[PDB]
This record gives C-alpha cells, sequence and structure tokens, in this order.
RNA sequence: CGGCCCCCUGGACGAAGACUGACGCUCAGGUGCGAAAGCGUGGGGAGCAAACAGGAUUAGAUACCCUGGUAGUCCACGCCGUAAACGAUGUCGACUUGGAGGUUGUGCCCUUGAGGCGUGGCUUCCGGAGCUAACGCGUUAAGUCGACCGCCUGGGGAGUAC
C-alpha cells in the first residue's frame, strides 16, 4: 500500500532526471503541488502543471543542463515512521547551501532561508540539491 | 460453491434494489447462507483442511462486515442478525 | 499448421476414430506434440480423447496386446 | 551543402534491425516501419552541414585529417576518398593505440620507409630469395596497414570515421587524446565518444560514398582558402 | 515392430527394415533407460541439463556462426 | 516533416515481402558471388549458381534486375532468401495459365520415372511427375527417340506438394501432411527434394508439402564415414532423392541418396 | 501434487460492465499446516530394503560388490514438528534501460494461411544502469524508496549443560 506519496514524487522525479526524460507525472495533491511551485521558484524544474477535476494528474516537466540533471539530488528527511521539526534556529543548510531544504511552516511551504528570513521553523521535508 | 439462483433470491430479500448487490446486509447474509451449506459438507469432511480454509475467510469476511456495519449503524446492524438468527 | 485449428473444431470427439487413427502409431503410441505440428491446446483434447477410445477399446493400448 | 533527395536516393534513412538498436539514437531515429529503424533526415541534415562547415574550418588552419574505415567493403572508397583531399586515412584494420602509444608506431611507420626507400630507390637487386620474400612480405603487411598515414609526421588534427562501433576503439583514443571526432553513426551504434555525430547508414556503399564526397570536398575547399 | 518380408522382398531389405522398425519404436533405448532406478531427482537434472545445453548449442554457436573464422 | 512519414509510407507502397518486384540492381559480381540492393537493410551475398542458366554459364552483368525473396530478417549483418525460387513462382503462375484455357503449352521432354512419372524439365528447372502424366495412353515414351520434343499436357499435380506429371506427345488430345501417408510410400517412391540444412549427421531434404527427410550420412555415397555432407553434396539443391522408409507415427520419413 | 471415471471442494487468471467506499499492510504472544524418517493402535504385505545371515574382496572389511533378508515402505485414526523445509534471497506497496523465449488468456485485423498489431497473468534464459568483498544480482534486484516483523555481534566450548 502506498504509505508517503510526497516520497513517491521525489522518487519519481529522481528517476526521471536519471532516466533522462522530459517530464514526470503523478497523482496530484496540495501539499505535492505546492512543493511543485517551490521547485519551480527554485529553478530546478522548468514547470510542473497539475490537470484533471476528478483524481488530477501531476505532470512535472524536468530539467537538464549541459545534459546532466539538474537536481543533483533530491531526499526525504521527515518520514511517516519518523518525522522531524526543527526551531527556525535549527534550520539546516543544503550543500552548504548551494542547495534547498524545503519545509512546511505554518506559513505554508517554502525553502529554509526564506523561513529563516520570515524567523519560524516547522517540518523539513526533504533537502534538494 | 452456492447456487446461482440462491444468491439471486438472498438478494431479493436482502438487497434494497434488488439489483444493488453490494449491500452490507446483502453479503453479510450471502456468507450466512454459504456458511449454512457448508457446514454439512465438513460434518461429513472432517479432513478437507483446503476448503475448510476458505470456509473461514468468509466467517472472516462475515464477521468484519459486522464490525463495519456496527459501527455505521446499528439498528440496521440488530435487524440483519435478528433475520439471519447470528449469536453477535 | 494444426488441422483443428484452421477447421476451427471447438472440441474432439473420441468416437470419430479415423482422425485419431491420423495420429496414433503404428505400435498405437500418442505422436509428439513438440514434432506434430498440433497446438497445444488441441494436443491434449486429442490425447485425451484417445485415451477415452481405448479405455472403450475402440482404440488398443498398444499393437501386440490381445 | 549536400541536398536529401540525394541522401534519400543513396538510402541515408535506412537503419539497422528494431532489436538491434542503441537507445541513445532514439532523438536521431523517426520511426520503424518494416521492423528496421529510419532515421529522421530532418534532424540529421542540418548536423551533417554543421560538421561539414566544421572540417572545412579546420582544413583552412591547416588541419590534419584521418579517414577510418575497415568495412572492408568501402575500404578502397574510403582510400580514393582520402586521396581526392590528399589526406590521410587507414582503410584496413585499427592498430591498438596507434595514436595513444603513437611513437612505437612512428618506429613502425620508420621501418616502413625504409624498406619502401630499399625497393624502389635501392635498385641494388641481387639479394637472397627467401629474405627477399620476407622484406616484401613485411612491406606488404606494412602497406595494408600504415600506408596513408606514413606521412602525417605528427598525430591528426581531427578525427573522421565510418562505423563509431566497429571503430570504437579509434573513438575512444581521440577522447583519450581528445582528438575532434567525426563519425557516421548508426542505430545500433553509440554516440556517446563522438563530439559531432552524423546519424546516418554506415551499412550502405552509396550512402558512404556521399558521405565521402562531400567530405572530401570540403576539406578541398578548406584547403584552397 | 512387427514385420512381414513382402513376396519377392530380399532377405536383407527386410532384414534393414527389421532394424528401422526397431529403431523407430526407439526400444533398445528403452531398455537401456529401464535396467537400472533413475533417482526423479536426478532424471530431472539430467532433462534439465540438456535443456540448458540445446539453448546453449542453439543460440551462442548462431552467434559465433555471424562471425567469420578466417 | 512528414515528407518523411509520406515517404515512408510511399516506400512500403512501392515494395513488397516475397521475391515479385524485380528491383534489386547487381552491382558487384565476382566469381563466386552475385550481389544486388533491392531496396533492403543490406546487400545479398548471391551464389552464382541461382544465376546460371542450362548450360553453366553467366546471363547478368551490372545493373541487370531480378527480385530475389524474404520474410527472413538478419541474424547480424545480410538479406534475403535466393531470387531463384522467385523463378519458381513465375513457373507457378504459367502453370496455372493452363486453367484459363485449359492446356499450358510450352515443351516438355519426358525420357523417365525415378518414382512412377516421366521426368518433365521446363527452361533451366526439371519437375517429377506421376507416372501417369508423361503418356497420354499406354504409348510410353521408351520406344521414342531419346529426350524427345514434345511439350507437357498436365495429367496430375498434388498442389501442395509440388510434383506434377506432364503429357508428352499426342498433340491431337486435347495433420495435413501425415494422415494418408501412402502416396510417396511403397517401397522406394523415388522424389525430388531441395535440401535445406545439413547438420553435420544429415542433409534434410524434405519437398512434398511439409514434411521432413533426412538422407542422414550412412548412404548419401558409396563411403561411410568418412564423408562429411556438406563436401559431398550441397546446400540448397533439388537431388535424386527416395523414402525407404516412414513412420506415419513418429514423422520420421528416413529417405536416402545411394541409390 | 501426475494412469482413466464419478462425487464434495479450495484458489488464480482474463473479459466487460454493476456495487461498497480506505474496509488497508505487517505481526510479538497465539492458532493452524508442515518432506522423509520414526512412534502408537488396528489392517495389509507384490517389490524393495536398515537391522541380520552367508559369499566375496582385503592386512584386516562389523563397508563398498554378490545371494538371501526382517522392521518399514501401503491402508484407517492418532503422535511426532524436524530437513541443504534452498532462491542458503521475510512479507506489502511504489519506480527504474533492453532481448530472447515459454505458458495462459483476451482486444482488434481481409485469420485472404500455420498468420498481422496490441493488451493482461505466471514463468526460463542474457544482459544495460545501478548495486556488490568479488562471485554475481539485475523490472521475479542483490538497483532506487516507504511500512512491519524476524535474526546477527570473533573462533571453539554449544545449539551443548541446568
Amino acid at each position: 500500500s502506498m504509505q508517503d506519496p510526497i516520497a513517491d514524487m521525489l522518487t519519481r522525479i529522481r528517476n526521471g532526471q536519471a532516466a533522462n526524460k522530459a517530464a514526470v507525472t503523478m497523482p496530484s495533491s496540495k501539499l505535492k503541488v505546492a512543493i511543485a511551485n517551490v521547485l519551480k521558484e527554485e529553478g530546478f524544474i522548468e514547470d510542473f502543471k497539475v490537470e484533471g477535476d476528478t483524481k488530477p494528474e501531476l505532470e512535472l516537466t524536468l530539467k537538464y543542463f549541459q545534459g546532466k540533471a539538474v537536481v543533483e539530488s533530491i531526499q526525504r528527511v521527515s518520514r511517516p515512521g519518523l518525522r522531524i521539526y526543527k526551531r527556525k534556529d535549527e534550520l539546516p543548510k543544503v550543500m552548504a547551501g548551494l542547495g534547498i531544504a524545503v519545509v512546511s511552516t505554518s506559513k505554508g511551504v517554502m525553502t529554509d532561508r526564506a523561513a529563516r528570513q520570515a524567523g519560524l521553523g516547522g517540518e523539513i521535508i526533504c533537502y534538494v540539491a | 460453491s452456492l447456487s446461482t439462483e440462491a444468491t439471486a433470491k438472498i438478494v431479493s430479500e436482502f438487497g434494497r434494489d434488488a439489483n444493488d448487490t453490494g449491500s452490507t446486509e446483502v453479503q453479510v447474509a450471502l456468507l450466512t447462507a454459504q456458511i449454512n451449506h457448508l457446514q454439512g459438507h465438513f460434518a461429513e469432511h472432517k479432513k478437507d483442511h483446503h476448503s475448510r480454509r476458505g470456509l473461514l475467510r468468509m466467517v472472516s469476511q462475515r464477521r468484519k462486515l459486522l464490525d463495519y456495519l456496527k459501527r455505521k449503524d446499528v439498528a440496521r446492524y440488530t435487524q440483519l442478525i435478528e433475520r439471519l438468527g447470528l449469536r453477535r | 499448421f494444426c488441422r483443428f485449428t484452421a477447421e476451427g473444431v471447438q472440441e474432439i470427439d473420441y468416437k470419430d476414430i479415423a482422425t485419431l487413427k491420423n495420429y496414433i502409431t503404428e505400435s498405437g503410441k500418442i505422436v509428439p506434440s513438440r514434432i506434430t505440428g498440433t497446438r497445444a491446446k488441441y494436443q491434449r483434447q486429442l490425447a485425451r480423447a484417445i485415451k477415452r477410445a481405448r479405455y472403450l477399446s475402440l482404440l488398443p493400448y498398444t499393437d501386440r496386446h490381445q | 551543402t549536400v541536398s536529401m533527395r540525394d541522401m534519400l536516393k543513396a538510402g541515408v534513412h535506412f537503419g539497422h534491425q528494431t532489436r538491434y538498436w542503441n537507445p541513445k539514437m532514439k532523438p536521431f531515429i523517426f520511426g520503424a516501419r518494416n521492423k528496421v529503424h529510419i532515421i529522421n533526415l530532418e534532424k540529421t541534415v542540418p548536423m551533417f552541414n554543421e560538421a561539414l562547415a566544421e572540417l572545412n574550418k579546420i582544413a583552412s588552419r591547416k588541419g590534419k585529417i584521418l579517414f577510418v574505415g575497415t568495412k572492408r567493403a568501402a575500404s578502397e572508397a574510403v582510400k580514393d576518398a582520402a586521396l581526392s583531399c590528399d589526406q590521410f586515412f587507414v582503410n584496413h584494420r585499427w592498430l591498438g593505440g596507434m595514436l595513444t602509444n603513437w611513437k612505437t608506431v612512428r618506429q613502425s611507420i620508420k621501418r616502413l620507409k625504409d624498406l619502401e626507400t630499399q625497393s624502389q630507390d635501392g635498385t641494388f637487386d641481387k639479394l637472397t630469395k627467401k629474405e627477399a620474400l620476407m622484406r616484401t612480405r613485411e612491406l606488404e603487411k606494412l602497406e595494408n596497414s600504415l600506408g596513408g598515414i606514413k606521412d602525417m609526421g605528427g598525430l591528426p588534427d581531427a578525427l573522421f570515421v565510418i562505423d563509431a562501433d566497429h571503430e570504437h576503439i579509434a573513438i575512444k583514443e581521440a577522447n583519450n587524446l581528445g582528438i575532434p571526432v567525426f563519425a557516421i553513426v548508426d542505430t545500433n551504434s553509440d554516440p556517446d565518444g563522438v563530439d559531432f555525430v552524423i546519424p546516418g547508414n554506415d551499412d550502405a556503399i552509396r550512402a558512404v560514398t556521399l558521405y565521402l564526397g562531400a567530405v572530401a570536398a570540403t576539406v578541398r575547399e578548406g584547403r584552397s582558402q | 515392430p512387427v514385420i512381414k518380408v513382402r513376396e519377392n522382398e530380399p532377405f536383407d531389405v527386410a532384414l534393414r527394415r527389421f532394424k528401422r522398425s526397431c529403431e523407430k519404436a526407439g526400444v533398445l533405448a528403452e531398455v537401456r533407460r529401464r535396467e537400472f532406478y533413475e533417482k526423479p531427482t536426478t532424471e530431472r537434472k539430467r532433462a534439465k541439463a540438456s535443456a540448458v545445453k540445446r539453448h546453449a548449442k542453439k543460440l551462442a554457436r548462431e552467434n559465433a556462426r555471424r562471425t567469420r573464422l578466417y | 516533416e512528414s515528407f518523411a512519414q509520406l515517404f515512408e509510407e510511399s516506400l512500403k507502397e512501392i515494395e513488397t515481402r516475397p521475391g515479385s518486384i524485380v528491383r534489386g540492381v547487381v552491382v558487384a559480381i565476382d566469381k563466386d558471388v552475385v550481389l544486388v540492393d533491392a531496396g533492403l537493410k543490406s546487400e545479398s551475398a548471391i551464389p552464382a549458381e541461382q544465376f546460371k542458366n542450362a548450360q553453366g554459364e553467366l546471363e547478368i552483368q551490372v545493373g541487370d534486375e531480378v527480385d530475389v525473396a524474404l520474410d527472413a530478417v538478419e541474424d547480424g549483418f545480410g538479406e534475403t532468401l535466393l531470387s531463384r525460387e522467385k523463378a519458381k513462382r513465375h513457373e507457378a503462375w504459367i502453370t496455372l495459365e493452363k486453367a484459363y484455357e485449359d492446356a499450358e503449352t510450352v515443351t516438355g521432354v519426358i525420357n523417365g520415372k525415378v518414382k512412377g512419372g516421366f521426368t518433365v524439365e521446363l527452361n533451366g528447372i526439371r519437375a517429377f511427375l506421376p507416372g501417369s502424366l508423361v503418356d497420354v495412353r499406354p504409348v510410353r515414351d521408351t520406344l521414342h527417340l531419346e529426350g524427345k520434343e514434345l511439350e507437357f499436357k498436365v495429367i496430375k499435380l498434388d498442389q501442395k506438394r509440388n510434383n506434377v506429371v506432364v503429357s508428352r506427345r499426342a498433340v491431337i488430345e486435347s495433420e495435413d501432411p501425415w494422415v494418408a501417408i501412402a502416396k510417396r510410400y511403397p517401397e522406394g517412391t523415388k522424389l525430388t527434394g531441395r535440401v535445406t540444412n545439413l547438420t553435420d549427421y544429415g542433409c534434410f531434404v524434405e519437398i512434398e508439402e511439409g514434411v521432413e527427410g533426412l538422407v542422414h550420412v550412412s548412404e548419401m555415397d558409396w563411403t561411410n564415414k568418412n564423408i562429411h555432407p556438406s563436401k559431398v553434396v550441397n546446400v540448397g539443391d533439388v537431388v535424386e532423392v527416395m523414402v525407404l522408409d516412414i513412420d506415419e507415427e513418429r514423422r520420421r520419413i528416413s529417405l536416402g541418396l545411394k541409390q
């Protein structure tokens, strides 16, 4: 059975980047979608597009630079068997900051550095690099 | 198995629609009929473990349906058990 | 090139002796699935029909016996 | 410079059986009617043209050019084409590390040239017969191998190749030395080593000849420059 | 393998056909397999090894066949 | 663009699978290998022996066009099943032509019956026919001047397995294999069969409408063991063979060649 | 688990449709099945065969070989619960280049033919990325991820002693 779709999304992205697929697609969700927002906002993806009424289908379009993939690495941090909450002062850096770490906060989803600026911690969803 | 016409009957009695076939009460009673039928066979044949397994599977599926029905609605549950004469 | 497949028979009749006879050994064995050319599905039906006929004495088990 | 109708006539669009393909060639594939991959010429032609431009550009700066092919069906054509613009070739088998282990190959070129000097300029006849046959056997072997290049002096300034998969050794060697690479790449072959990949029909004769002639003219143009 | 001499049939032809017939039946070999007991495992082992060999010969030899020797 | 897509379906439309469209131009000749190019992935390695006509010497130089055959594709690098079979279809068409006017007329010259029907040869090829077909009546061409000139009037053809017995002289006069496997049976009925593949113990000549024959190694010649059948006969060639043995059960018709 | 028939009966798959609406996975304890041998009791007993007798061989031969051969092996009801009970690979779910097959469906196609194009399930072989101490594994993983259980902590003593 499916226990974590955020995980499934990250894996699918990983494999599409691995396989030189232009895009990748999967069932759509709100959190999934705000994550896609984020990633675009940080320019690891070219664009996402959700489609469907009933069981809508999210479609990420992947990004390749000088051939190689652009999401060097992507790895979940919290998870249903083990969640990972942090205080603002406790926010990690991804790749010494050359990367990002997606985080949910009470003010929606967003990367680590935006969170720092805002001044509030939350749930570290995943590192991207 | 159960005879088709027997299934059609059980459906007519318990399905509110007689075309529904998927009513919890319906499925309950179908399982029940089947268990009743199978009791004699296993009385005769005490060593057919293989089929006894599927029998027990039916019993469990029945019980689970009943659990669902208990939580969802109690009056329906009670009438169903009354009709079937099931102790619980 | 299975005859039963282009003829398109639904089932194979043990009663129909001679079409069976076509498929039997002068000794009375059943001729080789992989070397005959009859499809598998029809093949098993053929073997079953042969056996049945044999039981009924319509066909011999073997050439020798008696 | 070349036109698509001419390639079509040449049967460039043909490719290998669809159980012998490399997925790295899908982008250069159009479709596969007849269980045989077709090469998108729409994609091919600009690349062929780019390669021609770069070849001319090299030949303008007095670039050395090497013509690799040993399919044994077009050896004649590759050699003749090499001669056409007077560049170098290897129309028979690939020596292991010819380029990488050039130096030793240079000693070999020198031995060959000495034997040639003996054959023609020596006019010195009266040598024992058996040794004769041996010298001549060596000459023939060494001319089959090392004919074209003998006058290359150094390494070549670029590398033209006919079947990358059959000539992957040369390709790896250019890569390790970094010589520019110009390969006629069919479906079943691999592009990764190729700086400049030509999606086309290695196998066919006429197509090969067409490739060769266009290349030779562009080199002669660069040389005239 | 029952046989009958045809009228005006050479003896040696008759015997040759007798041999052809016994051969067709595969009877000598059948006696050979039923002289001593074979274990189910070993029966399996023979058959599977044979099939392994079978695939080997058909495919790898053809692939070799593609290349010329000299 | 869709120029190429349309060009692909065009080129599909302007070729077919069998040896039908006479398209391969002979683009290199060398003894002993002809080679064409019928718009296939590769060039054929043609034997010279599919192309010399009736007395042994070649007939076609550069540019000449014969279709070959197909439906078998690529183990590595190569193409087509020989064009000579191509020819068989043409022969079939001429034989079929008879049906229209109930009389195909050429020349048939049949001296003798390998298996009960005089042999008739048309152009390059020679075919075997059942015994009646050679003569209209009981005339018998044994008294006729040897290898005489008539035509062939057809007596009998087997329609699946290719045996055709044709009518010399008398101009005025005008499941499936192994159910009834008693036609070529009786002890020694000679047949004309093309060999297929020689398996170092065998030769596998098999022609008569979906059967299998062997002619294994013991006969083949008049030396037993040192023979190696690839040296002694051929590949793909129609030969002298007769049955010597049929099992209709374990489909092993065991033909011979020492006869 | 394999001769043929009848009777009761379990599951899987494929086709379209109809229905419920998260009812799911895993599982300590716990319950159940569980090769072969073996036990109990009652039947049975052709073949074969521990044990056992003889004959060989050999230094010797409580074996290997040969001739006999008893329990058992079979049937009914119980017990036993262990095996290299092996894929020496726990279960469930997802994703990731290919080929050649087999077996079983099923859609379409002039089946114009044993065929042409797909779409399902189980399954043999090779092999790409990747992984690995290497061997090799490789869409049936031993790759990339999630959930639950299970087990490992130098060799022996010991899977033994209480």
